[PDB]
């Protein structure tokens, strides 16, 4: 059978990495396979019953040094409430802003939030919404696989509590929060090694009861195809 | 800097 549609059996978990960046340092990472997904917090905690594995950006710290932006990222912790919850259904992506602080998004490269002409959207209050949907992706690995396309982007980032920093230095905004289904991330780099030659190698998608897969390229290309055959498009 | 906070009320 094709091992990659285990991505989307009902049930399964993918492990998202969530990193997040105070003025454009790195000040958190945790990596989580949830059911529920993942909620951001600030740590009001807060509502046991909300949703998501609760993952909590760290306090700033009260060093005299760089007390004024660390204030301001404090306060918008402190509002972040019931948080940023992010989860997956089906071969959809979802997001769902529980607090009061506004959020937008972007699906974006690893290392750069924006650019990104402007956020993909604002995270809705109320009702999810989509924020990733894995069958144009994988069109996408595809037609990088054939040298006729560029990296397909799975980098979700948020901009949390400001405007998205459009042609502005991305590192001005007090909370960024980048998080990475790992699964893309080992997809991408599976497809650039795979012209390597015809030999095998292997790729880890970092999913629930899942085996690292030991394909030679034309057998990854194969089970992509056949993956995408079984996805939905409008 | 100056920050344009969005936060909603309660």
């Amino acid at each position: 059978e094709n091992p990659l549609k285990r991505l989307l059996v009902p049930g399964e978990e993918w492990e998202f990495e969530v990193t997040a960046f105070y003025r454009g340092r790195q000040v958190f990472q945790q990596t989580i396979s949830c059911p529920e997904g993942l909620r951001l917090v600030g740590s009001e905690v807060g509502d046991r019953t909300l949703p998501g594995w609760p993952v909590t950006l760290p306090d700033p710290g009260m060093s005299l040094t760089d007390r004024g932006v660390m204030s301001y990222v404090r306060h918008v912790l402190s509002c972040l409430g019931g948080g940023l919850a992010l989860w997956r259904a089906g071969q959809w992506l979802w997001a769902q802003r529980l607090g009061h602080c506004h959020t937008y998004w972007a699906v974006s490269e690893e290392l750069l939030p924006n650019s990104g002409h402007g956020p993909d959207g604002e995270v809705p209050k109320d009702k999810e919404g989509g924020v990733f949907d894995l069958g144009p992706f994988i069109v996408d690995l595809i037609t990088f696989t054939e040298g006729s396309g560029r990296s397909p982007r799975y980098a979700l980032w948020f901009c949390v509590g400001e405007s998205w920093p459009q042609d502005q230095p991305w590192t001005k905004r007090l909370v960024m929060v980048k998080v990475v289904p790992t699964c893309l991330r080992a997809l991408v780099e599976m497809a650039r090694v795979g012209g390597a030659s015809s030999l095998e190698n292997t790729v880890d998608l970092h999913i629930s009861n899942s085996h690292p897969l030991s394909l030679t390229s034309d057998q990854y290309k194969a089970y992509l195809q056949d993956l995408v055959e079984g996805m939905d498009f409008q | 800097e100056e920050f344009e906070l969005l936060i909603s009320n309660s």
